[PDB]
C-alpha cells in the first residue's frame, strides 16, 4: 500500500558490451586513423567501484586485429603485383663486392616482359635464400617462394607503415572503463576504476617473440596468464624496466628497377657493399642478466621451491622461432637462442633478412618488401616476453598470436554500454487525481 | 609414366595394408599375385573393392597415394599386391609387393 | 562526466542526470544505432507516460515477489548497481505493468474528454 | 489486433486507437527510413499541440465544404478507409490550419498584455 | 459553433506501397539472410475488408528477382575465374565398352599455362558437347561456348545452393496483406483479407516448365492467367495434387584437378563409371494422365469447345525448350515432349547434362558447374505447370522468365504502408485553460 | 511566406513563420549510396540534437517557451519595443552572437534548479 | 528592465555551410541523376535581406567538379581495357582514295591476342599521329602515347556523355540562396536575394579557352575576377550576346572491330574518305569583331590605359593552348590564334583530332575514344571567354583548372545551413505553470 | 566362358625372334580390348594391346623389338619380338588387362588371364 514504483532516467548503470570503437591520433596509419584526439581529455574516477576485467576475453584485441588487417589490405591493394616475376630463375651464388662467397644473396637471371607486351628480355636481381625455392634436386633453376599456391604483391614504397600511437574511442552510448591497480593481473576484479572516453595510445608494433616499445609495468614485474599452471597457456611477462636492443644491417645496398607493364615496376636488389654479417643485434649482459633474475624472482611466486631453466624455442618457421622486427622493408628475423640460455659486457645475436613475407599467416597473399638503399640502424625498448612453459621447469621463448602483443596494453581497459533506465521504490501514486 | 612400390614387409595374421605413391597415378586399382601365375583383383573402378574381393578388403587410391588393406588377418598372407594405372602413357604397372606377409 | 558520481545512495543521482567502403558502413551503423537506442528509450518513456521528465511517479505497486525489502534498505544502500542486478529478472514485469497502467489512464481520460 | 476493426465504422474503430555491402546498404536504408517516418509523425503532432495524445482536439472548425456530412453518418456509417478517401483533397489545407492555430495560441501565451 | 477538427493517431488505414523487404531467414541461402523469424507469427483477420490484389503487378516478385540475382553473384564472386581455359581444344572421340562411342562426350586436350609462367602442359578432360563449339569445320579444333561472350566463374566448390524457405518480412510501418480466397485466381478484389508481418516461406526454386516443390492449391485447379483470352500471356496452372517425379544420373564422375594458377584449380571430369545414359527422369503414368485431364477440365471453362491439344515445346535454347533444373548441384535439361502430347506403368524422359550455365540469361556472365562425384538421385513435387497458348486450341509447355516461378507463390501477398494519422469532425472544441 | 519567407521581416513579424521553418528540417549507386545515407543520418542527428537541447531546459513540445533566466543588459541593453520591432532575427543573431552557449548554459542551470526543486521537495503533491 | 529569456524554435536564420548536395535529372548523366526534378520550381524572394556571396570560394564548384570526376571514372569502369595493345606498331603512311599523304594519320600494323591463347593475328588500324610515339630515331617502331605511363581503357560505345542540365538540390536542413543582382560581379554583398530548392540546371560542358552553351549575362558584358590587379588569376568574361560557332569533321569514317582478349573488343579506324583538311570551326567575322570590341570597352574600365593587345596562347600543353571540346562524341583541339591578334564573311579555325585523352589532367587514366563513323557536325553557343592578363597591357586565352567553366554558372548560388534555435527577451517569466 | 590357352614361344633360340599366341575359346578375336600380361620373372608385365580396334599398342619397355599382334581367326591373342633374349624369362600370360582400353566411360568390371607358360628362350 506504501510501496510504489518510480521511474528514473540517466542513472549511472552500465553493462558489459561489444561495440565498434573508432581510432583517434605520408603513412597508412595516419591516413586511416586520421581522427584527432581530444587534447587534455578528462579522466574521471569512480569512487568505491569494483569491476571485473578479463584480458583474455577482451574483444578489443580482436577488434584491433581486424582493423590492422583491414588497413594493410586497403594500403597494399592499389600497388604493383609480382605475378610476372614467377618465371624460372637461373641462380648462382655470385657476389657484388665480395672477392669470395657470401653464402646468401644469390644472383638470379630471368626472362621478363617490359613496357611492351611483345618484348621480353633477360634481367638480373639478387635474392635472399629465404625467399628462393629450388625446382629440383641439384638444380640451378629456382622459383620465388610463395608463388606456388599463392600470390605475391609489392609493398607500396610510396607510403610508410609506422607504429604511430593510436587511441581507441567510444561511440555515443558507450564508455571505456580503466583499471588503475598497478599489480592487476587481468584475471579478475579491480577495486580502483576510472572512466575515459579514449584509451591511451597504443603503438601497433608487431613482434613474434619479445614485446617491444609498449609501456612499462608500474611497481614490480607482472606476470599475467589466463591460467599460469596450464602448459597450454602463454605467460606474458611485463617488465617494469626496459632493456635497450640495438639492431643493424651494416651493409650499403643499392637498387635497380625492372619495369613491368604500362605504369608499373619492380624494385630489385642490386649490388651490396660491406661486411659478411647480414644483420645482428646488440644486447648488454648486465641488464639482460639482471632482467632475468628479476623475472625469476617473480616466477618463483607461481612456481616456488624448484629450479627453472630458460631454453631456445623448439622449432617451426622463422615467424615462430625468431624475433621479428620491422625496421623498414628490410625485415629482421633474429636468433635469440643465445639470449634465452640460463639456469636458476655485451652480446650479439646473429640475424637474417627476408623479403617475401606471409604476414599475419595469410599465406595466400605474400608481401614483397622492397630493398632499402644504404645501411640501417634501429633501436627499441623491450617491455616484455611472450614466454611459454613446458624438479625443474622449462621456459621457452616461443611464438604466439599477434593479439598477444596487444593484450599486454589493452588488459586494463573494458567497454561498457550505458543503461540509463531503471526504477526504484517509493511510497506515492501518480499525482493526476 | 610414374611408379611406386609397397616393397612387401606386411604383417602376417594381422590387419595390414600394401601401399603405393606414384606421381602420375589416376584411378589406380589393385590386384595381387598371391597364387599360381595370375593376380586377382583387389580393387576395380579405381579403389572400389573388386567383385568377389575379401569382405575384409579395402583400398584408398588418392592421387600419388594408395593402399590395399584387409582386416582378414590371414596367416602367411604373402599376397603380392600391386598397383596399376594408365598414368602418362601405355600403362604403369608397379611390381609393388613381393612376398607381402 | 558520463557515469561519474557512480556509487553512493540512489538519491546521489541528484542532477547529474544530464544525458573507404567498409569504413563508411561501420560508421553509418554506429551512428544509426546510437539514434535507434536513443529513440527506443524515448518511446518507452512515452508509453509509460514520461515525456520530458527525469523522474515519474506511477500507479504500479511493488510486489514482495520482486522485492521483500523495505524502504529503509533500498536507497539507503550506497549503490544501485547490485540492486538492479537483484531484480533484473523482473524488469519485464515492471515494464509491462507500467505500460498497462498508462493504458488504463489513457482509457479513463479518453472516455472523459474535457471539451470547451 | 494491429489493423483490427479496419473494416468497422470509425466510431467503432476508435476502440483500437490505443494499439555483405549491399545487404548493409539495404539494412541502413530501412533503418533510416523508419526513423524518418517516426520523426515526421511526431514532429507533426508536436507542431499541432497534440504531442503525447491519441485523441486531440483543436480550435480549427471543420469547413462546410469538407464532405458536407453530418456526424450521425460520418462516425456511424463510414470506416476509416472510406473516410480517408472521402476527404483526402483537404489534407494539406487542414494540416496548415492546425499549424496556424497552434502557433497563434503560443504567441497569445507570451503576449506583453495579460500573461503576467 | 459545432463540427470541430479532431486529430486522431493510431488510425487503421493503409495505402499501397513499395518498400524494401527483409530477406530475414556453407549454404548460400541464409549466408546473409541470417535473421531468425518469429517462431509464433500471428495472422489477423480483417473483418469486412476487401482489397484489390494483382499478382502480375506485384512488386514483391520483382524485388525477389533482384535478391536472387544479387545473392547469386555475390556467392560466385570470391573464387576462381576460368580465363586460362580460352584455348584451342583437340576434343577427340570419347570411347567405351565394346568400342562404343559416347554420343554426348569428347576427350579434350589442351596446353594450359600452369602456375609457373614459363611452362606449358598438356592436360585433358572429358566434356559434354553442349558446352563446346566447332571452330571452322571439318576440323579437330574446338572451343568452349564462352570466350565468344565472356569468362566463366567456376562455382565455388564449397558452396551449397540447396533452397531453403525464405520468409520475406515487412519493415516496421509496413504490413503485408494476405488474400485467403480459395479461388482468387490472380487478380481482382479479395474478401477475407488477413494481415501478416512475414510471408509463409517460399523456397527459391529455379526450374522451368514444371514448377517444383511449391505450395499446393487447396481447392480446385486454378488457371491463373493475366488474360486468358489473349494468347500472349503465361498461364500458371496451379495444381491441387502433387505429381511425383524422380530424376537420376546413374553414374560416378571421377575428377581431375587441374591447377590453373597461384592457388587456383579447375575441376573437370576424369572418367564416367556406370551406365551409358547421361540422365533420365520418370513420372507415374496414371498420375500424369489424370492430372493432365483435370487441367483440361478447367481449361474448358475458358475454352468451351471439346478439342484441346497439347504439344511439345517450340524450338529454342535448352533453357526454354526443356525442363531445366538443379538436381543435387547438377544441371539437368529434360525432354518433356513425352508428357505434352495429347488431344482431349511410368513414363521415362531422357535428360541432358550441361556444365556451363547461364542462369537467368544475363548473357555477360556464366557459371561452370564442377563435376559431382558419386551418382545422383532427386525426388521432387511437380506443383504447377507453365503453359502458353498457341475453339481447337493448342497449349505448349513454354514459359516466361524466372519471375513467373515466384509469381506463382507470392500471388496472395501485397505490401501496404500504414498511415496512423487522420482527422474527422467532432462536437468538442479544444478546451483552453 | 514560404521557407525563409519573411526572413527580412521584423523579429516579431517573423514569429508567424516559426511553423514553416520547423517543417523543412526533415526530408519527405555504391559510394554514392553512402554519400546519401550520410547526409540523411546527419540531418537526423541535427534534428535530434536540437530537440534534446530544447528539451534539456524544459521546452520540449513547443515552438515558443519562457524560462526563469533574467535578461542581463550586458547581453543587449535594448528594450522590447526596440528589438521586436525594428530589427530582424538575422541582425539579432549577430548582435548577441558572443553569448552563444552562455545563454544555453544558463538555461540548463535554471532548469536544473527547477527540476531539483520539484524532486523530493514538495513532491507527491 | 523586467525581462526574461524566451526561447524560440523555427527562427528563420542561417549560417554559411558546406554540405552534401544531391543531383536531380544510355546517358550517363541521366543514369546517375536518377532523382526527378521539381516540375514546378518555387522561388522565395527574401524581401529586405542582403547577403555576402563569393564565387571564388564557393564550395559548390568543388563539389560539382568532384561529382563529375567521380561519374566519369565510374562510367568507364565496366568497359574494355586496351592494355593488350601496348605492342610495337609499324605506322606507315595511310592512303585515302587517291591521296597518298594524310598528314594526321598513319596505318599501324600490330601483333594482337584474340579470344584464344593461340597464335596472334596481324591487324591494321589507322591512328592519329598525335597519339603515337616513335620508339627510336629513324625507325618504323611505334607505340601508343599513353603506354609506359598508365593503363589505357576504351569508352563503351553504348554510353552517351552528352551534357544534360544538372540540378543541384539542397538536403533537408539546408537551403540554397540565389543572387539576383545582374551586375553582382562575383564577390561581395548582393542586395536582392531569393531562395531556391535546386539550381536552374547547368549543363556540364567541358571546354578550355572558350566557354560553350552557358547562360548569357542578364545585363551588359561582365568581367569577373577574384582580383583584377593580380595577374595570377583567371578573368572570366561573361558575354551578354552569344557567338555562333559551327564545327565540322567533313569525312566519312569507316570503323572496324578487333576482338581483343577473351570477349572484349577494340574499336579502330579502318578508312577515312572525304575532304582531308580533317576538321575546322566556322566563326562569323563581324560577330567576333563586335564581341571583341564590346569586351575591350568593358575591359578598359578595369584597365584605363589605351591600346591593350590580344595575343594567342603563349605556349604549353595542347589542352591549354588549344580550344578543346566534345563535338558529337569526337574530340577536337582547334587553333584559336586567328581570334586573338588585335587592339580592338567568316573566319575559320583549323582543328585537330585525338583519340587517347588524359581527361581532367589525370595521367593515371586515359580514355580511348572509339572512332565515329560517317561525318560530324555541331553548332555550339560561345557564351564567355577564359582570359588571362600578362607598354600598355596584353591578354591571351588562358588555361584553367576545370572549375572556371562551372564557377561561371554557380557564381550566383550559395549554400547555407538552417539554424532554427535562438533566443530573445520577453515581458513574461515562466512562473509556475 | 572365354577360357584360353597358355602360350609361349616354346623352344625359341636365344637372342632370336620369337612369337606366341593364346587361343581363346568362346570368344571373338575382336573381343573388345585384348592384351598380353607377360610378367617377367620377378617383375611387372609390360603394357600391350591388340584390341578389336586393330590396335598394336606396346609399352616403351618393348623398345622397337616387341609388338602386340592381331589375334588369329582362332581368337588367339598374339604378340612377337625380335631378338628375344634368353634373359627375358616371363610367365607369358594373356589377359583382359587393365589399361587395355581408353575406358572413357567404364562399367562394372572385367578380367581374364588365359594361362601361363614358360618363356625362357634358352640357347
Ligand atoms: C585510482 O586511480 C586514479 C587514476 O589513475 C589515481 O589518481 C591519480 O593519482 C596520481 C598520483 O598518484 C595523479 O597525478 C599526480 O598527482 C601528484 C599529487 O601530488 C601531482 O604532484 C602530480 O603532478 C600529478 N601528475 C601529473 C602528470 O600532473 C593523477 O592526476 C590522479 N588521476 C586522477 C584521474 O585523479 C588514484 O590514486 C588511484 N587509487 C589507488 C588506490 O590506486
Ligand atoms: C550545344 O547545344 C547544341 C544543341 O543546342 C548541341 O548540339 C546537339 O548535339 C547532339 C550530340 O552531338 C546531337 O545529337 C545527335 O543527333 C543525331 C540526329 O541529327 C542522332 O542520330 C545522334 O544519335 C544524336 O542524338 C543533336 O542533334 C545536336 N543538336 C542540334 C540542334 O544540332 C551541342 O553539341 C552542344 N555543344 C556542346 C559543346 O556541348
Ligand atoms: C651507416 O654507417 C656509418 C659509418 O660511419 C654511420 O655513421 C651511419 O650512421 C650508418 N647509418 C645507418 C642508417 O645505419
Ligand atoms: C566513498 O566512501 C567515502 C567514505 O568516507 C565517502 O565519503 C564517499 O562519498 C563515497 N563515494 C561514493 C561514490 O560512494
Ligand atoms: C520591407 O520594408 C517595407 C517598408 O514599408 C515593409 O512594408 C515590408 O513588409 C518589408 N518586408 C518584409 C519581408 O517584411
Ligand atoms: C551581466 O553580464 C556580465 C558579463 O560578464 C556579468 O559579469 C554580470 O555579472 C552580469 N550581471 C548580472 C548577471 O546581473
Ligand atoms: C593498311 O595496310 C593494309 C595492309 O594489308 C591495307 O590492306 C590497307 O588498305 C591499308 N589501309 C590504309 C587506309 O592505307
Ligand atoms: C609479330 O611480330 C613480327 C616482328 O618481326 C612480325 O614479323 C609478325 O608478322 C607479327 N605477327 C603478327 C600476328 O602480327
Amino acid at each position: 500500500e506504501n510501496l510504489w514504483v518510480t521511474v528514473y532516467y540517466g542513472v549511472p548503470v552500465w553493462k558489459d558490451a561489444e561495440t565498434t570503437l573508432f581510432c583517434a591520433s605520408h603513412n597508412v596509419w595516419a591516413t586511416h586513423c586520421c581522427v584527432p584526439t581530444d587534447p587534455n581529455p578528462q579522466e574521471i574516477v569512480l569512487e568505491n567501484v569494483t569491476e571485473n576485467f578479463n584480458m583474455w576475453k577482451n574483444n578489443m584485441v580482436e577488434q584491433m586485429h581486424e582493423d590492422i588487417i583491414s588497413l594493410w589490405d586497403q594500403s597494399l591493394k592499389p600497388c604493383v603485383k609480382l605475378t610476372p616475376l614467377c618465371v624460372t630463375l637461373n641462380c648462382t651464388n655470385a657476389t657484388a663486392s665480395n672477392s669470395s662467397i657470401i653464402e646468401g644473396m644469390k644472383n638470379c637471371s630471368f626472362n621478363i616482359t617490359t613496357e611492351l607486351r611483345d618484348k621480353r628480355e633477360k634481367k638480373n636481381a639478387l635474392f635472399y635464400k629465404l625467399d628462393i625455392v629450388q625446382l629440383d634436386g641439384n638444380s640451378s633453376q629456382y622459383r620465388l617462394i610463395n608463388c606456388n599456391t599463392s600470390a605475391i604483391t609489392q609493398a607500396c614504397p610510396k607510403v610508410s607503415f609506422e607504429p604511430i600511437p593510436i587511441h581507441y574511442c567510444a561511440p555515443a552510448g558507450f564508455a571505456i572503463l580503466k583499471c588503475n591497480n598497478k599489480t592487476f593481473t587481468g584475471t579478475g576484479p579491480c577495486n580502483n576504476v576510472s572512466t575515459v572516453q579514449c584509451t591511451h595510445g597504443i603503438k601497433p608494433v608487431v613482434s613474434t617473440q619479445l614485446l617491444l616499445n609498449g609501456s612499462l609495468a608500474e611497481g614490480e614485474i607482472i606476470i599475467r596468464s589466463e591460467n599460469i599452471t596450464d602448459n597450454g597457456k602463454t605467460i606474458l611477462v611485463h617488465l617494469n624496466e626496459s632493456v635497450k636492443i640495438e639492431c643493424t644491417r651494416p651493409n650499403n645496398k643499392t637498387r635497380t628497377s625492372i619495369r613491368i607493364g604500362p605504369g608499373q615496376a619492380f624494385y630489385a636488389t642490386g649490388q651490396v657493399i660491406g661486411d659478411i654479417r647480414e644483420a645482428y643485434c646488440n644486447i648488454s649482459e648486465s641488464t639482460w642478466n639482471e632482467t632475468l633474475g628479476k623475472v625469476v624472482k617473480q616466477l618463483r611466486k607461481h612456481f616456488p621451491h624448484k629450479n627453472i631453466t630458460f631454453q631456445p624455442s623448439s622449432g617451426g618457421d622463422l615467424e615462430v622461432t625468431t624475433h621479428s622486427f620491422n625496421c623498414g622493408g628490410e625485415f629482421f628475423y633474429c636468433n635469440t637462442s643465445g639470449l634465452f640460455n640460463s639456469t636458476w659486457d655485451s652480446i650479439t645475436l646473429p640475424c637474417r633478412i627476408k623479403q617475401i613475407i606471409n604476414m599475419w599467416q595469410e599465406v595466400g597473399r605474400a608481401m614483397y618488401a622492397p630493398p632499402i638503399q644504404g645501411n640501417i640502424t634501429c633501436v627499441s625498448n623491450i617491455t616484455g616476453l611472450i614466454l611459454t612453459r613446458d624438479n625443474t621447469e622449462t621456459f621457452r621463448p616461443g611464438g604466439g598470436d599477434m593479439r598477444d602483443n596487444w593484450r599486454s596494453e589493452l588488459y586494463k581497459y573494458k567497454v561498457v554500454k550505458i543503461e540509463p533506465l531503471g526504477v526504484a521504490p517509493t511510497a506515492c501514486k501518480r499525482r493526476v487525481v | 609414366x610414374x611408379x611406386x612400390x609397397x616393397x612387401x614387409x606386411x604383417x602376417x595374421x594381422x590387419x595390414x595394408x600394401x601401399x603405393c605413391x606414384x606421381x602420375x597415378x589416376x584411378x589406380x586399382x589393385w590386384x595381387x599375385x598371391x597364387x599360381x601365375x595370375x593376380x586377382x583383383x583387389x580393387x576395380x573402378x579405381x579403389x572400389x573393392x573388386x567383385x568377389x574381393x575379401x569382405x575384409x578388403x579395402x583400398x584408398x587410391x588418392x592421387x600419388x597415394x594408395x593402399x590395399x588393406x584387409x582386416x582378414x588377418x590371414x596367416x602367411x598372407x604373402x599376397x603380392x599386391x600391386x598397383c596399376x594405372x594408365x598414368x602418362x602413357x601405355x600403362x604403369x604397372f608397379x611390381x609393388x609387393x613381393x612376398x607381402x606377409x | 562526466g558520463f557515469l561519474g558520481a557512480a556509487g553512493s545512495t540512489m538519491g546521489a543521482a541528484s542532477m547529474t542526470l544530464t544525458v573507404d567502403t567498409h569504413w563508411g558502413i561501420k560508421q553509418l551503423q554506429a551512428r544509426v544505432l546510437a539514434v535507434e537506442h536513443y529513440l527506443r528509450d524515448q518511446q518507452l518513456l512515452g508509453i509509460w507516460g514520461c515525456s520530458g521528465k527525469l523522474i515519474c511517479t506511477t500507479n504500479v505497486p511493488w510486489n514482495s515477489t520482486w522485492s521483500n525489502k523495505t524502504l529503509s534498505e533500498i536507497w539507503d544502500n550506497m549503490t544501485w548497481l547490485q540492486w538492479d542486478k537483484e531484480i533484473s529478472n523482473y524488469t519485464q514485469i515492471i515494464y509491462g505493468l507500467l505500460e498497462e497502467s498508462q493504458n488504463q489512464q489513457e482509457k479513463n481520460e479518453t472516455d472523459n474528454l474535457t471539451c470547451d
